[PDB]
RNA sequence: ACGAAUCUCUUUGCCUUUUGGCUUAGAUCAAGUGUAGUAUCUG
RNA sequence: GUAUGUAUUUAUUUUUAGAUACUAACAC
């Protein structure tokens, strides 16, 4: 049964494994692995910043700037279709400013793992 | 009832729902970065 | 002086040198502009 | 002479209980498993209803106890100072920890 | 304007509405990174346990010993652990230096009499007068030495 | 006081506005949280307190009475696999405080499971913890018998606690049981061990010294003078 | 276990130089609170202060080029840039300003802080910056529209030192909860927890080749592989209590600067401890006020450049002379932990 | 001796003026639930029986308590199942409830 | 881009026997009937010539925790209302898997946000 | 004879209802005055 | 020549003189 009980914390993980042998190497993270990370990251932060500066109340901001549904087993397939506002209207029919308590899922506990007497007398 | 204690958590912030209020300093200036050699 | 005394340079700076106009980056111009 | 740091007191007082249950179970002597389902992983453990009757009663008998030295100590600990002038009780109580300060 | 004006109409005000530091509000917002910035160290060098109650007091002799330092009273806690008062002592010196760095140029601004407050002429004389009279101490303590 | 059940319901609304006000205000103060939920346990209704709890838990969940009093809320209403589901989630939380390990241990045993304890106390030893629980473990098996096991407990304990008092109280077990034949071969077992690895330095000249003299005056006991006297010159020998 | 005793004492690591005191540079009103190098040419400092100003020093003669103005509240941190001719300093006012070095003049305000801001670290490749403060909550601002584009719900508390990296964990976070996150941006959550320590971490250092970084607290200065996120090793540390900055030369040496004013020199591979100094306070200071507010190492790593709070900064040079007549420092006893 | 009972009466006095105001207020508050609760228990005793009020809702958002769990958050999934337990609290509960609608606590 | 990227989730009954069909999609339209937050609208139209409009209710989210369709809000698979299959459900077994629902606001407001997938839906 | 438990009291330990901000100490400083509504003290 | 705050449920949910007084947008 010890499998279950603490099952999370474990060992290893207080150790540090440079003490076993120095000079073990941690790789820098070579080259071409950059150049992927910043093509995705650098394509998502356009997506949120181009997402944002057509949002908001501007038709100057935006100067700085698909079917894709099969629904179910795609039976009836779809075709999606978006429609022109009138300017006058507010677009965003349901933006409103209201306040919001999010909770906090808690999937799974980090164990929080660390390593007076007279002392008060001082302190 | 008074003082601070604990700051805010810009966590609540993040939740909220945007107003979309346009300000007057996030009009657009400085439009062009400037690359060093 | 004293409390290092030796090596030690101890350097009181007020005022400036170049003046604060000065780009602190010079700018490239690549091509020269004779215009 | 001292002080005690949070460990060796957690440790005294594991050892007071193992005493206290010790000595029910020589006056219990005087009077006179584990199953993990396949579908989900909870585990289930058999049970005498007693012994946790007798857990609960402990623990809520001891908080009892607790509760009302501690009130002792609150009515001996306003009724003994009466020497130097105080507004209200919150006064006394803290010019009392002024004296535990010296 | 009437974008912002109509927008909020419908949609509410923000409810974030972060506030800048100004004129007016500054010295409340140093106040408050002082006080933050020595509960950190206070409680980082303390061995294990207490916070909020000796929180709260350690604060308390910040306050009690800038107000002293205003008065030139030397205070001394009769008892203290000694670190803690090397904390105190380090950031009230810095405190005492801001503010009388702030007392000059406040000054050398109403010499030129440029734009200065109904109330910053009032406060600023305040200052002068605080710091003149140390200077007065400090003459004379030195005379007896 | 409450009469019928639409009385006794404002009397939860009131009180409970006025906690959740000042807990809305205050996230801290834990006393609060403490009080609160312990309220919605004096109204007889757990899923609120356990709520509270949590709430208080996620503010912050490394002061410790807290956990303490979570625990107790659930066994004082006897009800003990929440109280022990909680447990798993304590200490896999904060590993190295002690009063958790030890509060889940008297749990169990009063409640006689000793297997629960044992592996328990065997995680809890994976650990490195600290003397003070391994003594307590000990201290465990002398209530149970294993004594074939807390041989093999002494051992995980001197490799994890290379001190000679922790050999010192490996002999003193044999001796209070009296146990000649595993006392000699296990005295011999300290000090080969010492003098193989002494170029590693860790253990002190004085602690040789009482661990000589422990060995060499219990053969004095058993009357090998020639033993005895072979050993401390043997010792003679390895050291200044 | 013991077996890991004996693997500490095959090692024998690393000799390294002693440092010393090169030069004293006053001429800051408030204390100094952060310093940070022109990444290109090593031919200056800025240094932020707690007077509001930042004087921009020459490295070669410790000459005083400018003064930048612009903050009203002190300066906890400034972030001078490779790619770009920017400089982004961040205040305790809650606002992070960027600086046209061609022109000395504030280009752009970033606006959104609750309060106030103390790091800012400029992403390598992606033209971002981040920044974080007693928000609690870590701002990636797009450089150009200034948009807060992702912000990074997680500590339980203020925010100190925050660094970024090209691969994963994209940006290391350190906060007054004792923790150290490591950051997944794209989808904006916590890749790994590193709860190890057990008070604030005050300070970090990304190794500039390893890939690694070097976590700091009360007394232990641990390290930390990135990528897996595992522990790495640990320094040996007594108390030095408070770790107010680290730094890591090219050399592999990693300084720790005190708040009882001990210069505690490492190596980074071992954990070993060659070298501790105590810096000169002052004419006049208070013996309080000696301690090392910032730190760091120019782009050779043979020069040493700590800001203060005795009101100066001082410049530290590693000695020519050394080697193995005379170096040797506490020598490498690894006292049982 | 006018003057000397005055200073023992300020000496004695900390509450102050916003303080002061807040406890008497308290006062007239718990006066008025009092007040309404003697209303329905003599309203009751004549058979005719009418619920308390809620006192409005300040702002728009706001919460009544009672109505409702304010933010459930579950305890947390683990190994050792109780499932059993739950039930003997809802009996423990109901039996409180089912009590106070006579015995009254 | 949160909002969006989960697709909508519509029976196959109440969508009609058209073999394509076209949808309109209204990037904030009205908040949930339920959650009482903003969300992504979908028109459409059984018939193309229908005159009657369909408009899915509630979100995303506030389906998916309850496994029922957008238009409908019955069951995905067995078509039945909510208050009944947990009904059924709870046949067997003995009391239980009531979905227990958000009185006040932020209640609700709250409780559509956390990952819980509800008492009902479980089961199915 | 000591081991064990309950109750009571005293001493040590733990602190329990035991001072929650900044600015020019934040600024200032008395018989004060006539009449009038209402409380109540004595033969 | 007081902000400000609280409450405003009508239409019926199944079983003998005056002294010491407090105060007063009321009279320098
Ligand atoms: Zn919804
Ligand atoms: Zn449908």
């Amino acid at each position: 049964l010890t499998d279950q009980i603490a099952k999370n914390v474990k060992l290893d993980d207080f150790i540090p494994k440079r003490q076993s042998n120095f000079e073990l190497s941690v790789p820098l993270p070579t080259k071409a692995e950059i150049q992927e990370c910043t093509a995705r990251t650098k394509s998502y932060i356009q997506r949120l910043v181009n997402a944002k500066l057509a949002n908001s109340n501007n038709r100057a901001s935006s100067r700085y700037v698909a079917p894709a549904n099969l629904l179910l087993n795609n039976s009836h397939h779809i075709e999606v279709v978006s429609k022109q506002m009138d300017p006058l209207l507010p677009r965003f029919v349901g933006k409103k400013a209201r306040k919001v308590v999010a909770p906090t899922e808690n999937d799974e506990v980090v164990p929080v793992l660390h390593m007076g007497e007279a002392d008060p007398n001082e302190w | 009832h008074r003082p601070q204690l604990e700051a805010r958590s810009g966590a609540k912030a993040a939740a909220y729902t945007p107003t979309g209020i346009e300000h007057a300093r996030l009009l657009p200036g400085h439009t062009t970065l400037k690359y060093r050699k | 002086e004293h409390p290092y005394g030796k090596e030690v340079e101890v350097l009181m700076e007020t005022k400036n040198t170049q003046s604060p106009q000065t780009p602190l980056v010079e700018p490239v111009t690549e091509r020269t502009k004779l215009q | 002479r001292g002080g005690i740091s949070y460990d060796q007191l957690a440790k005294l007082s594991y050892e007071k209980t193992l005493r206290n249950l010790a000595t029910q179970t020589q006056n219990s002597s005087k009077q006179d498993k584990v199953q993990k389902d396949t579908k989900t992983g909870k585990i289930t453990i058999a049970d005498d209803d007693k012994l946790v009757n007798k857990l609960a009663v402990s623990l809520q008998s001891e908080s009892k106890k607790r509760y009302e030295a501690r009130k002792r100590q609150m009515q001996n600990a306003k009724t003994l100072y009466g020497v130097e002038s105080f507004i209200n009780d919150k006064n006394k109580q803290f010019n009392e920890k002024l004296s535990r300060e010296s | 304007y009437i974008g912002n004006l109509i927008t909020r109409q419908f949609e509410g005000r923000s409810n974030e509405i972060v506030k800048t530091t100004t004129k007016q509000r500054l010295d409340a917002y140093y106040d408050l990174e002082l006080r933050n910035s020595v509960m950190d160290d206070i409680l980082e060098m303390m061995p294990e346990s207490i916070r909020q109650k000796k929180a709260r007091t350690i604060l308390q002799h910040l306050s009690e010993a800038w107000r002293c330092w205003k008065a030139n009273i030397p205070w001394d806690v009769p008892g203290m652990p000694a670190p803690i008062k090397k904390i105190i002592e380090r950031y009230i010196k810095s405190k005492a230096d801001a503010w009388v760095s702030a007392a000059h140029y406040n000054r050398e601004r109403i010499k030129r009499g440029a734009h200065v407050e109904k109330t910053m002429v009032k406060k600023n004389l305040g200052r002068l007068t605080r710091l003149w009279i140390k200077n007065e101490q400090e003459r004379q303590r030195q005379i007896q030495k | 006081d409450i009469l019928d059940l639409e009385e006794l319901r404002e009397y939860q609304r009131r009180k409970r506005t006025e906690y959740e006000g000042y807990l809305k205000r205050n996230r801290l103060d834990m006393g609060q949280w403490i009080r609160y939920a312990q309220f919605e346990i004096e109204q007889h209704d757990m899923r609120r307190a356990r709520s509270i709890f949590e709430r208080a838990l996620l503010v912050d969940s490394s002061f410790i009475p807290l956990w303490i009093r979570y625990i107790d809320a659930e066994l004082k209403v006897k009800c003990i696999n929440h109280a022990r589901n909680l447990m798993n989630r304590a200490i896999s939380t904060l590993p190295r405080v002690d009063k958790l390990w030890y509060k889940y241990l008297i749990v169990e045993e009063s409640l006689n499971n000793v297997e629960i304890v044992r592996s328990l106390y065997t995680k809890w030893c994976s650990l490195e913890p600290g003397v003070n629980a391994w003594n307590s473990f000990v201290d465990f098996e002398i209530r149970q018998k294993n004594w074939n096991g807390v041989r093999e407990i002494y051992s995980k304990y001197v490799m994890a606690h290379p001190q000679m008092q922790t050999w010192l109280k490996w002999v003193r077990f044999e001796n209070r049981h009296g146990n000649t034949e595993f006392t000699r071969s296990v005295y011999s077992l300290a000090i080969d061990t010492v003098a193989n690895l002494q170029n590693l330095q860790i253990w002190s000249d004085m602690e040789v010294a009482k661990l000589v003299n422990s060995f060499a005056h219990w053969e004095a006991a058993q009357q090998e003078y020639e033993r005895s006297s072979a050993l401390y010159q043997i010792a003679i020998e390895k050291w200044p | 276990i013991v077996n890991r005793y004996e693997k500490l004492l095959s090692q024998r690591p690393e000799w390294h130089a002693p440092w010393k005191l090169s030069r004293v540079i006053n001429g800051h009103l408030g204390w100094v609170r952060c310093v940070a190098i022109d990444p290109v040419d090593n031919e200056w400092f800025i240094t932020g202060s707690n007077d509001t100003t930042m004087k921009v020093w020459d490295l070669a003669t410790g000459k005083l080029k400018t003064t930048l103005a612009g903050h009203v509240m002190t300066v906890r941190d400034v972030a001078v840039s490779d790619r770009h001719p920017y400089l982004f300093s961040v205040s305790e006012d809650k606002t992070v300003k960027c600086w046209d070095l061609e022109k000395n003049q504030i280009i752009r305000d970033y606006y959104g802080h609750l309060s106030g801001v103390r790091t800012v670290s400029i992403h390598p490749t992606l033209d971002l910056i981040a920044t974080a403060g007693r928000d609690s909550v870590i701002k990636l601002w797009d450089m150009r529209t200034r948009i807060p584009v992702i912000t990074l719900v997680g500590h339980k508390g203020p925010i100190n030192q925050v660094q970024c990296t090209p691969v994963d964990p994209q940006v290391v976070s350190s906060s007054t909860d004792a923790t150290v996150r490591l950051w997944d941006v794209v989808a904006g959550k916590t890749m790994k927890v590193l709860t190890h320590h057990k008070r604030s971490v005050r300070a970090t250092a990304l190794h500039p080749k390893e890939f690694s970084v070097a976590s700091a607290c009360t007394d232990d200065i641990r390290s930390w592989g990135l990528a897996e996120g595992s522990l790495l090793t640990n320094f040996e540390s007594e108390k030095t209590g408070i770790i107010n900055t680290l730094s890591i030369n090219q050399d592999d040496v990693l300084f720790a600067g005190g708040d009882n004013g001990v210069l505690s020199f490492y190596d980074y591979k071992s954990g070993h401890k060659y070298q501790s100094l105590a810096t000169r306070e002052m004419v006049g200071s208070l013996e309080g006020e000696r301690s090392v507010l910032c730190s760091t190492f120019d782009k050779t790593g043979l020069r040493l450049i700590t800001g203060e709070a005795d009101k100066s900064i001082k410049i530290w040079k590693q000695d020519e002379t050394a080697t193995k007549e005379s170096e040797p420092g506490l020598a490498w006893n690894p006292n049982l932990s | 001796k006018e003057m000397l009972a005055e200073a023992r009466a300020r000496l004695l006095n900390t509450q102050g003026k916003k303080a002061t105001r807040k406890i008497r207020e308290r006062m007239l508050e718990e006066s008025k639930r009092i007040a309404e609760l003697q209303k329905r228990r003599e309203l009751k005793q004549a058979g005719i029986n009418v619920a308390i009020k809620k006192p409005k809702k300040k702002y728009g958002t706001d919460i009544d308590y009672n109505e409702d769990i304010v933010y459930e958050q579950a305890p947390m999934p683990g190994i050792y199942d109780t499932s059993t337990e739950d039930r003997q609290i809802k009996k423990k509960f109901e039996q409180f409830e089912r009590k106070v609608n006579r015995k009254g606590l | 881009d949160e909002i969006n990227e989960p697709p909508p989730n519509i029976c196959e009954q109440c969508l009609g026997d058209e073999a394509n069909i076209r949808m309109t999609k209204i990037p904030q339209g009205s908040e949930c009937k339920i959650c009482t937050l903003p969300f992504t609208l979908y028109h459409f139209k059984t018939s193309k010539r229908s005159n009657n409009i369909i408009k899915t209710l509630i979100c995303v989210r506030c389906a998916t925790q309850r496994n029922i369709c957008q238009c409908c809000m019955l069951d995905s698979r067995w078509h039945i209302p909510i208050q009944l299959r947990d009904h059924l459900i709870s046949l067997v077994n003995e009391e239980n898997v009531m979905t227990e629902e958000a009185k006040n606001d932020m209640m609700k407001r709250f409780l559509s946000l956390k990952n819980v997938k509800l008492g009902g839906a479980q089961i199915t």
